[PDB]
């Protein structure tokens, strides 16, 4: 069908089976001292985590303080240079040759697929974070200032008010 | 980075910026058969297929194992009935 | 003429019963 | 909108699970 | 026409990347020395 | 090869997310009526800590979940109203799971 049905395990479980679980998995540490499924009680007890710390879905793989860099600007510099030049000696290829056009073509892409290497080791979450810290952090100090702002006119105004009425005394 | 001193790329020949009509000596069928002559004017009246080709020859085109002895036998046979 | 018209009482929310089945290939 | 472009949708994919190996698990829970 | 065609496309793209070096020298001097190799790669 | 109880559990919680599963598993009779589901159900609220909340790939289901954890005491009825009131209630959910998360 449409949906897939529930899984299987998912009946075994009833009320019983919940009530009786802390007797069960006492039993079961008390005896241990694949998870072979030798008792319907045996899914209730947490999964252990694979040790190779990875998992497998869809044909793919998956797994402080803020809890050269220069080489890399310069590489990309050059490379930007170099991008360029090559993009120029390739538009002179369609202009005299264009024929075997496509043999410089596929290079220069090679160049902009390494930019976007040059993109993987440079990320950015770091920096999402640095700036909505200043920006949380600049809104605190101007609610705060406000605040001292507010607080020191009301006081002056009631300091001019008590001088007026000792005037009026 | 793709500047490869080794990588010469030579002229493609014959070049389409020369006379290329010229290069192997080419001019005669196509002064033959040019749209015009050298003062522009029309030279023979122009037309589609071959049939004046053959204007020359006597005729009214208007609208355009084996025994050969028994057989030239066998025609005479019938036209002499 | 006519005394009254019928008040609208669509019901979108009415969740419908269509029975889905020959999805897979 | 009319692309479907795969592996990247706000909400779970009905041809990601029908293509995940969940379906044939659950066709092969007698072999479990 | 379409002789014409190829030798007025030859003449555009003669005068494109003439202009083109012209100016990648112009305001890139460091790269002008392989952008005339790039000429002699070309013609 | 077969996949382990772990993968299973997980692609089952994402796609709890969806509002067709939900309404097609909720037009069954016997799928509320067994207590066996809503038991699972329950058994599947431990994924809300870390590090299992790491794995997951749609966080929406988290609160969908729990929303069917409402469900329990609720009520079947309000069937009909799951896409209406989950189409109006998407904003403020989805802001409260940012700033669970987000913040």
């Amino acid at each position: 069908s449409l949906y897939p049905p529930p899984p299987p395990y998912v009946k075994f479980f009833t009320q019983s089976n919940l009530e009786k679980l802390p007797k069960y998995k006492e039993k079961k540490a008390a005896s241990a001292k694949e998870e072979e499924i030798t008792c319907a009680l045996d899914y209730l007890i947490p999964p252990p985590m694979p040790k190779n710390q990875q998992y497998r879905a869809f044909g793919s793989i998956w797994q402080e303080n803020e809890s050269n860099y220069q080489y890399k600007i310069q590489e990309l510099r050059k490379l930007l240079k170099s991008l360029l030049l090559n993009y120029l000696e390739l538009i002179g290829v369609l202009s005299i040759n264009p024929d075997m056009y496509e043999r410089k073509v596929e290079n220069i892409r090679t160049i902009l697929v390494n930019i976007h290497h040059l993109l993987n080791e440079y990320r950015q979450s770091r920096e999402s974070l640095i700036m909505l810290l200043e920006e949380q952090l600049e809104y605190k100090r101007g609610e705060i200032r406000e605040i001292e702002q507010v607080c020191k006119q009301v006081h002056d105004k009631l300091t001019s008010i008590q001088d007026t009425l000792r005037t009026g005394s | 980075y793709y500047v490869d001193p080794e990588t010469t790329y030579t002229y493609q020949q014959p070049n389409p910026l020369q006379d290329l009509i010229s290069v192997y000596g080419l001019d005669d069928i196509s002064r033959q058969v040019a749209r015009t002559n050298l003062d522009g004017t029309k030279a023979v009246k122009l037309r589609k297929s071959y049939k004046n080709q053959i204007a020359d020859l006597s005729g009214k085109f208007s609208t355009i194992n084996f025994d050969w002895d028994l057989c030239s036998s066998v025609l005479s046979q019938f036209e002499r009935s | 003429p006519s005394y009254s018209p019928t008040s609208p009482s669509y019901s979108p929310t009415s969740p419908s019963y269509s029975p889905t089945s020959p999805s897979y290939s | 909108k009319g692309a479907v472009g795969p592996n990247n949708f706000i909400w779970p994919a009905e041809d990601a699970l029908r293509r995940g190996m969940l379906a044939m698990a659950s066709l092969h829970s007698k072999e479990l | 026409r379409s002789n014409q065609y190829q030798r007025g496309k030859m003449h555009g793209l003669k005068q494109l990347r003439d202009s083109l070096a012209d100016k990648i020298v112009d305001e890139f001097p460091e790269l002008k020395e392989p952008v005339e190799d790039i000429i002699k790669r070309t013609s | 090869p077969l996949p382990t109880r772990f993968e299973v559990e997980l692609e089952f919680i994402q796609s709890l997310a969806n509002i067709q599963y939900v309404t097609y598993l909720l037009t069954q009779q016997q799928i509320w009526k067994s207590p066996n589901f809503k038991n699972y159900l329950k058994y599947l609220e431990y994924w809300c800590n870390p590090p299992y909340s790491q794995c997951i790939v749609y966080p929406n289901c988290l609160f969908i979940l729990k929303l069917l954890n409402g469900f329990m005491e609720s009520a079947l009825e309000g069937l009909d109203e799951l896409p209406k009131i989950i189409q109006l209630q998407g904003p403020q959910w989805m802001n409260e799971m940012v700033e669970r998360w987000a913040n």
